[PDB]
DNA sequence: CCTTATGTGATGGACCCTATACGCGGCCGCCCTGGAGAATCCCGGTGCCGAGGCCGCTCAATTGGTCGTAGCAAGCTCTAGCACCGCTTAAACGCACGTACGCGCTGTCCCCCGCGTTTTAACCGCCAAGGGGATTACTCCCTAGTCTCCAGGCACGTGTCAGATATATACATCCTGTGCA
DNA sequence: TGCACAGGATGTATATATCTGACACGTGCCTGGAGACTAGGGAGTAATCCCCTTGGCGGTTAAAACGCGGGGGACAGCGCGTACGTGCGTTTAAGCGGTGCTAGAGCTTGCTACGACCAATTGAGCGGCCTCGGCACCGGGATTCTCCAGGGCGGCCGCGTATAGGGTCCATCACATAAGG
């Protein structure tokens, strides 16, 4: 796996941007939203696979992603909670 | 486009931003309350139209336009007025409208040098072989006017030639080569004659299409081991076509030649005419209703004056920039 | 046809007058010089009152024993994840045109800082308290932590009913030889 | 000759039916309520001692308020240049369902070893009290930064010396021609 900070392309930070309902846009907007969305992927990502450690388990499941983000404040519902 | 969008049923269409219909305009039954052609504007409306695109619409090919402004673009002007020549006044008609016009050559270089090897081959066949009387004047003035002057008599044949607008001489255009020319000796006045495609540019791209794809075939064949005519293909797509006709007036004899020699060979535009005329799809021919009622029409009424009123606060800066 | 010497008719050029740099001088941007002075720096140099040290002591950290059930170790088993196939688009992409948006610079003018004078809020000392509130303890007693039986109602699953999808049909939208006008 | 229609051909919106999801009804187990025992935390009771306003009052002070100048900050206009918006043709790999494996997850074990619970000791830690040196304030000489004045160069502007230069209007010039013999 290479370049996927790529794979993310432009068209889907277009969407995204557009459900915000921005009217314009600028090119470096991209890479500042996939710097962002980096970082945060990161943290959740570490605090996920550390609640999943705790176990003796290898599969990181859906509890562990919603219970991470309940550590970060982002409070998420219908996964089974 | 932005003309408001009629209220249904209308009992006429809105073509090009006018009031239309196919069927000859029955006022008299249509309308209970007509509003006087004073009222309505519409036939001034068309008459400026009609005018306006004589003078910007696509009769002929255009090919240079005065560029919207230490930029060298400034020195190109003389360069631009000496790749071509000057030539003498003449009058066109346009329908019901007419028009002025200066002449000028587009300068054919091949022609140059094939006069300059035609005068080196006929001096060397020479050297192989081997008060002040004003009659002679005139003679020299009718015999010019008549025959040709050393510009004139390189450029006899294949000379190109532009048309610009006196009345607008910020656009350049094309002489028809497929067109029909006929000099009337006795009325000094010139038909020309052609048929126009209003979808030309997707027959140009699809003819670019096919192109490609004939030349893939060949790259594919020659991986192992041309007169393309888009209006006799059959996958041409339908051409809305017009047939038009114009007239000029005010040529001179010597012009004739270099204008009858400039077009091309006759019988093979009249067979792509032809062809063009089972394919293509005519433009249907509607009229005008230049009443309007007052109150059903009140919108239309307003938003062309409205439009008038613009066009003639503008008209008045063109003069004014002169 | 030979054979003097120039008509034909513009693009190429010299000119008129324009307008200008700058001599001497000033407004001004600016280097910088320049002062006055409005702050800020660091070091005493001091007298105050808290940090922190010292002691009395008490109650809770530590100990050795007991009981028992929560975590651990397989380890049985099974289904959700992983991987490759391989058609089918359609979401991405390159590229073309333009246009309306962001920035650079404009002049304007109004409001909010720097500063001076007046007005208000607050404390000291008068005059020394009583009220009532939070903390502290004793004394029942009632409350639901506990084990236990009873019998259930709630959850896991299968059957049934509906919907979205599938495909005959009763003509629908037409082909085409040929007998009729 | 060309039209009317007798005889015949693909199709399809209409109509009849088959191919997938979701909800209600049946089993059946880890239960939720209930009965009775239980005690020690909650709640009712009683100081008790300490901290909170009295209450407005004058004589003051530090901070608040109000007034003013002005100058520069905000901000509405807008020339313009371009970099995102809209619209192609074209490619990728994201999506779809399909086949073959598995290893990681789920849980049932059987029971142990470590920690809940308990008397008893004792010393670390808290509560009270006492103190000199770490802190708080600023006086001073010195630092340093602010801001208008402005010496002086000279960008640019002013009176006007004399001067260098352009667009503007004038023409001179060449190719091959007009004429005589």
């Amino acid at each position: 796996l290479r370049d996927n900070i790529q794979g993310i392309t432009k068209p889907a930070i277009r969407r995204l941007a557009r459900r915000g309902g921005v009217k314009r846009i600028s090119g470096l907007i991209y890479e500042e939203t996939r710097g962002v969305l980096k970082v945060f992927l990161e943290n959740v990502i570490r605090d996920a696979v550390t609640y999943t450690e705790h176990a003796k388990r290898k599969t990181v499941t859906a509890m562990d992603v919603v219970y991470a983000l309940k550590r970060q404040g982002r409070t998420l519902y219908g996964f089974g909670g | 486009a932005s003309r408001a969008k009629l209220a249904t049923n209308r009992p006429f269409e809105i073509v090009a931003g006018l009031p239309a219909s196919v069927e000859l305009p029955n006022y008299n039954s249509s309308l209970t309350h007509p509003q006087s052609i004073k009222n309505s504007g519409v036939l001034y409306d068309s008459l400026v139209s009609s005018r306006r695109t004589w003078v910007q619409g696509e009769m002929f090919e255009l090919y240079w336009r005065r560029p919207k402004k230490e930029s060298p673009t400034s020195g190109t002007i003389p360069l631009i007025r000496d790749k071509m020549q000057k030539m003498c006044d003449c009058v066109m008609s346009g329908g019901p409208h007419t028009f002025k016009v200066r002449l000028f050559i587009l300068k054919n270089d091949k022609i140059e040098q094939k006069w300059q090897d035609e005068q080196e081959l006929k001096k060397k066949e020479k050297e192989l072989k081997r008060p002040k009387r004003k009659r002679r004047k005139n003679a020299i003035k009718e015999d010019k006017d008549m025959q040709l002057t050393a510009f004139q008599q390189k450029y006899v044949q294949g000379a190109e030639i532009i048309l610009e607008y006196l009345e607008f001489t910020h656009s350049r255009y094309y002489l028809p080569k497929k067109s029909v020319v006929e000099f009337l000796e006795d009325t000094d006045e010139i038909i020309i004659s052609w048929i126009v495609i209003h979808n030309s540019k997707e027959i140009e791209k699809f003819k670019t299409k096919k192109i490609k794809a004939k030349l893939k075939a060949d790259q594919k064949l020659n991986k192992e081991d041309v007169s393309f005519n888009p209006l006799f293909e059959a996958d041409c797509p339908t051409p809305l076509y017009t047939p038009m006709t114009m007239k000029l007036s005010g040529i001179h004899k010597r012009f004739n030649q270099i204008i009858r020699n400039s077009v091309s060979p006759m019988e093979e535009v009249v067979k792509e005419m032809e062809k063009i005329l089972q394919i293509g799809t005519r433009l249907s021919g509607y009229n005008l209703w230049y009443q309007l009622d007052g109150y059903d029409d009140e919108a239309l009424s307003e938003s062309l004056r409205f439009e008038l009123n613009e066009w003639e606060h503008a008209m008045r800066s063109r003069r004014h920039k002169r």
